[PDB]
Formats: C-alpha cells, structure tokens, sequence
RNA sequence: CGCUGAAAGCAUCUAAGCGGGAAGCCCGCCCCAAGAUGAGGCCUCCCGGCAGCCGGUAAGGACCCGGGAAGACCA
RNA sequence: CGAUGUCGGCUCGUCGCAUCCUGGGGCUGAAGAAGGUCCCAAGGGUUGGGCUGUUCGCCCAUUAAAGCGGCACGCGAGCUG
C-alpha cells in the first residue's frame, strides 16, 4: 500500500482581493493556496497548486508605521549599491511587486519555488486580463 | 522636443563678433518622419527619421513594406527622436534658430581595446627608480582577503568609445537652409561622416 | 474643563455629519471636517456635542480635540477667522496686489504671497496687514508662513510680528 | 538647544513635552531648550 | 521651525491633522539595459509531403569577397 | 611555523561618521562680520613642497578645507626595497 500519488490535475484559478486585507496575513494565506497545501491530493515535489491572481494590490493594508519603517533594500553588486527604499515610495510605484516581495519571502525556495512564483499573476487596481482563465473568487 | 537627424561633416571656427569662434558643421537634413510614436499605438510619443536615403535595390521586403506603409523613398538610416510630434512631414533644420542650445548625441571614435591609463587617466607608474614592468598598470585592484574580491564597475582596459555620448548644452551658431548645414559650438562626438542625432537642450 | 463641553450651532450653519466627518455651511462660508468615527457628534439644533465611547486617554484627548475642532469650524463656516502682524523694521511694509500679497522686509527684492483658497489677505497700512478667513489652522497656517518670511530680530524690533506677539528682545551693542 | 541625556527643568518655566517620541526642555529661555539625547 | 489641538478648562509642532524645511534620498540629466527566462512593445515582410515529421522553401541570413576613425579574434 | 611576506612610499581605490570645507539648523557671554558650541547632514572635496626610510610631526605657501579612521596597522602572484 504504497502512499497515493494524484494524476496531473488542471490548475483551479483563484481570484483575490487584495484591497482591505494585511500585507503579511493575505500574503500567507496566497501562499498556501499557491503551495496547493488546500488539496488532499497534495504532493511536494511538483507544483500542483493553483493558479492566483490578485487585484487591488495597491489597496493592500499594513499595521502600525510600516508604511515607512519597512526598507524593500535591493542590491547591485556595486559599493555603496545598497537601495533601500520605503514602503510608501514601493507602494505608490510597484505595489504590485510589493506583494510579490511578501509572498516570494513566504515561498520554499528550489526552482519548484519560483515556478510557484510564475504560478502567482498580482494587478494593482481593480481588474486583469484573465477572465478567459475564469478567475474563481475565492474570500479569505 | 525638437531633434533631427544628421552627421558630423567637421569642425571649424569662425568669426562672430570678433571671436574665432569654433564649430562644427553638421549636415542634418532633410529628414523625413516615417513612422510616429504614439502612445495608444506605442505607449508614449516619438517620430521615426530616415537618413540619408538608401539604394532602392539595397532594402529587404521587410523595411521596403515599412516605406509602403509610411511614403517615403527608401532611405539608409532611421531613428526616433522621443517625445517630438512634428507637423511637417519632413524635419530640416528650420526647425531650429542660431542661438539656440541643443544637445547632441553621438558614438565617440572607438578606441579598441584601451588601455587603463587612456580608458580612466590611471596614472600608472613610475619611468625610474625600479619600476619593474609596470609602467602603465593599474596597481593594486582591491583589498586582502577582507573582502577578498573585485568590486563590480572596477575601472580597467576595455572599449573606450565606439559608444552612444551626448554632449549638451551646445549653441546653434548658425544654421544653413539651403545647404541643410548647422553650426553648433564645441565639438561634436563621433568622426567625421559618423552619423550623429541633434536634440534641444534638456537644459534651462 | 473641554469634549465635556457642548458645541452651540448658531445658524444660518448646516452642521451636516457624515461617517468620521461632519459638512458645516454657515453663513461666512463652508467647509468639512473629518472626524474620528470612535466619537460620537450629538447633532442637536442650537448646540451639538460629542460622546466619547469609553474614558480611555485616546477618548478623552479624541474627545476634546474632535469637540473643539468642529466647534472652531462652525465657528469658521459661521464668522470665518483673522490674524493680524505687525510689519515692523524700517523701511518695512505690504501691499495687496490684486489676490497675491506683495511685501518687502530688506531683501534685494521684494516678496509676494499669494493667498490659498476662503484666504483674504488685508492691508489696512502697508506696516501691518490682516489675513482672514473660514479656516482656525489656515489662518495661522499662512500668516505662519507670513511671519516666518521676515521672522523678529532679537536686537531690534525688526521683523515681522503676531499682532499679541509679545516683543522680547534682548540687548545688543 | 542642548542635546542630552539627563534633560531637566532648569527654571520652573522649563516646560517638559514628549515631542515625536524624544523629550524636550522648552521653556522661555532659549539656553534651556534641551533635547534629550 | 511651525499652524490647528485634545488628552490636561490653560497651554502643548502631536496625540488626530496639516505645513515648511538640507550639497542629504527619489526623480529629474547622461549612458546600459527584455537572459527584465516577467525574455517586453510598435512597424514592416513570408507562406506543401510522412503538438509532431520531412521538404525544398519565402522573407531573411550566413559563408565568400573589398573594406572601415569598427576591431586583438570574433563582433 | 610541510610559510598568512611585516614598516614606508607609489597605484587603485571602497567604506564608516565620532563632519575639516561645502548644505541645513539651535543656543550664545550671537549688534553686523567673524566666532564658540551643539544638532541633521557622508554628495563632492579635502593642495603643492622642504626635512626625515619613515607613518607621525615640524615648517614653507596656500586653500573652503587642508578630517579621523576601516578595509590583513588595504593593497608585493600590482611596483619599489
Ligand atoms: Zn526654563
């Protein structure tokens, strides 16, 4: 009796919204809807889990002053190529890749990892280009 | 933003208001838009300039159909000014006024494979008192083991020019309809015949 | 002793709450304020008031600040406000332009102001001016920035000065 | 404005307020306006 | 450095809120840049037999050759 | 210790800020100018020479200034000795 392996089954799509929920909290429950950890059929090595998107990044939320005490820093390789930058300054540009930053810092690493990350498709505002995909609602 | 193609015929100085005044003379029109930039069509504004003219038995289908669907006669170069809607079909070097500034921009003479010292004005070494075999080398490059590495952007030997610079800030001394001549003080980046794009200043 | 204390409504003012916000439009003008939703507004004719929901530091000072606050917007709505300065140094003084206000405190050129939106900026001389409006901050708002343009001298009584300002000067030379 | 750690009334006019997290010694006397640090 | 302002009748630049404010930070200037594997976008050109597979192909390209302020080679 | 080349100078720098100048400010025993001190500030700059192996320091002349340090008291498979 070995232990049961599932067939490959078509990704479920998932919408969220991302508007009135908190960065950390609504980042890990996409995580977990990402790694398919909601599937009894769940298995590690092959990502199985769903397809996400998500709108109203922008209208994401965040306790406390977080808004400007959370430094995004990337790095150049160059001396002195530290870019910190402030919540708010990646909010009113790339909010979008704000969630991606969280949830990408919630995923397990290996290229299993990052064909999960592949697997998330975020859009600040209300709407995306994948009603063909038939986006379920799904609250949280 | 105004801009129009042209080329880097030379250098000379003349005389105005008594001053030897030095230029160079640029050979900029008639530059005939083909395509423009629009942003529903390309996210953002811009113009495709076509200079000089080119054999009509030199183009490939591809580029002939891309002058079928503009109107213009089969033209060797083209290039985008960003951001400039010009009225006219054809940008000449009316568009421009003596006096006014511009900014040029234009492939320095490529240096090949240059030396530290004429890549980044390294001093190198000394001529005496010993020095073995270094005459022109960089020194030291880094650090002991802490951090035990090559910084990136480290300057060393490489191509200096053959690379897209833009001087700025330049005076139209005088412009020259006839002949689609223009006078800009300084110097111009690029050799002689190089091929070159004049842009107003960003400046004010 | 102050959100204890009740907020008088003397019309023509059409205190109008909204959810953390209340619409007042007297008769000077108009103009909202927004509002903690944790307070209560008591919207009664003649007088309205504020309950703060517990007794908590945060309901008492959101209490006093939310109750005064509005009470000093109907009464802006409803008279509007002013500060005065008075222009002093030598050789210093104002003079409307139209809207903008022009004024010269010893610079190497004068110096302009231009009033904000309701912003009314009035010379009675040219040594001291007036600056009225709905708006309590605004006011104090640009007359602060009035002020701050040629701030007092602490050996002369050069500068520009609060009306009530009280000249404190120490000696020089 | 004396920067310090131990800020402390100096005259009975030294008015003491927790001012964007910090403490400062305002008062009427510009000599003792003190911010703790 | 402020304005409004409670807590705390007062006052308080702060607690709500708002403003100003530096060779500083971001952008703005210049250059690189879609291996940006998120591989982007726009224009133009091409059209059979045994998810494939073969075929010569179209567009096009390469080799070759004359070179070149392009260049170590390559490019 | 079956090797981690040791001072100094040269080249090349990168970084910290406990900032010398340049930017902003507070107080003053701040009349103005020049100042003193403290706070914020590391973008850029921070000279040439005489002496000495020297670093260091003194001195000459300047400068806005002529910063202190870290980087194996940086840097010899880069030089010197
Ligand atoms: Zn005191």
């Amino acid at each position: 009796m070995k232990t049961y392996v599932p067939k490959q089954v078509e990704p479920r799509w998932v919408l969220i919204d991302a508007e009135g929920k908190t960065l950390g909290r609504l980042a890990t429950k996409i995580a977990t809807l990402l790694r398919g950890k909601h599937r009894p059929d769940w298995t590690p090595n092959v990502a199985m889990g769903d397809f996400v998107v998500v709108v109203n990044a922008d209208k994401i939320r965040v306790t406390g002053k977080k808004l400007e005490q959370k430094i995004y820093t990337r790095y150049s390789g160059y001396p002195g190529g530290l870019k910190k930058i402030p919540l708010e300054k990646m909010l009113a540009t790339h909010p979008e890749r704000v969630l991606e930053h969280a949830v990408k810092g919630m995923l397990p690493k290996g290229p299993l990892g990052r064909r999960l990350f592949k697997r998330l498709k975020v859009y600040a505002g209300p709407d995306h280009p994948h009603q063909a995909q038939r986006p379920e609602k799904l609250e949280v | 933003m105004k801009g129009i193609l042209g080329v880097k015929v030379g250098m000379t100085r003349i005389f105005r208001d008594d001053r030897a005044v030095p230029v160079t003379v640029i050979l900029a029109g008639p530059c005939p838009v083909v395509q423009r930039r629009t942003p529903e069509k390309d996210g953002y504004t811009a113009v495709q300039l076509g200079f000089l003219p080119q054999n009509p038995k030199r183009v490939n289908r591809p580029l002939k159909g891309h002058f079928a669907k503009a109107g213009v006669e089969p033209v060797r170069i083209l290039r985008e000014i960003r951001d400039f809607n010009p009225e006219g079909d054809t940008v000449t070097v009316e568009i421009f006024k003596p006096g006014e500034r511009v900014d040029v921009t234009g492939t320095s003479k490529g240096r090949g494979f240059a030396g530290v010292m004429k890549r980044w004005n390294f001093a190198g070494g000394p001529d005496s008192h010993g020095a073995h075999k270094i005459h022109r080398h960089p020194g030291s490059i880094g650090n002991r083991k802490t951090p035990g590495r090559v910084y990136k952007g480290k300057k060393m030997a490489g191509h200096y020019g053959a690379e897209r610079v833009t001087v700025m800030n330049l005076e139209v001394v005088d412009v020259i309809p006839e002949e689609n001549l223009l006078l800009v003080k300084g110097a111009v980046p690029g050799p002689n015949g190089g091929l070159v794009i004049v842009r107003e200043t960003k400046k004010a | 002793r102050i959100g204890r204390l009740p907020i008088p409504v003397p019309k023509g003012v059409s205190v109008e709450v909204a959810p953390g916000r209340v619409k007042v439009k007297g008769p000077k003008g108009e103009l909202e304020v927004p509002v903690s939703p944790e307070m209560r507004v008591v919207v009664e004719e003649g007088v309205v008031r504020v309950e703060r929901p517990s007794d908590e530091r945060r309901h008492k000072s959101l209490h006093g600040l939310t109750r005064t606050l509005i009470a000093n917007a109907v009464k802006g709505v409803s008279e509007g406000y002013s500060k005065e300065l008075l222009i002093k140094g030598i050789g210093y003084r104002a003079r409307l332009v139209g809207r903008a206000l022009e004024l010269t405190v010893g610079f190497s050129h004068p110096v302009v102001v231009e009033p904000p939106e309701g912003i009314t900026f009035e010379v009675p001389e040219p040594t001291r001016v007036r600056v009225s409006g709905i708006d309590k901050q605004k006011v104090g708002q640009v007359a602060a920035n009035i002020r701050a343009i040629r701030k007092p001298s602490a050996y002369h009584e050069k500068g520009i000065y609060y009306a009530g300002e009280p000249v404190r000067l120490k000696p020089g030379k | 404005m004396k920067v310090r750690a131990s800020v402390k009334r100096i005259c009975d006019k030294c008015k003491v307020i927790r001012r964007h997290g910090r403490v400062y010694v305002i008062c009427e006397n510009p000599k003792h306006k003190q911010r703790q640090g």
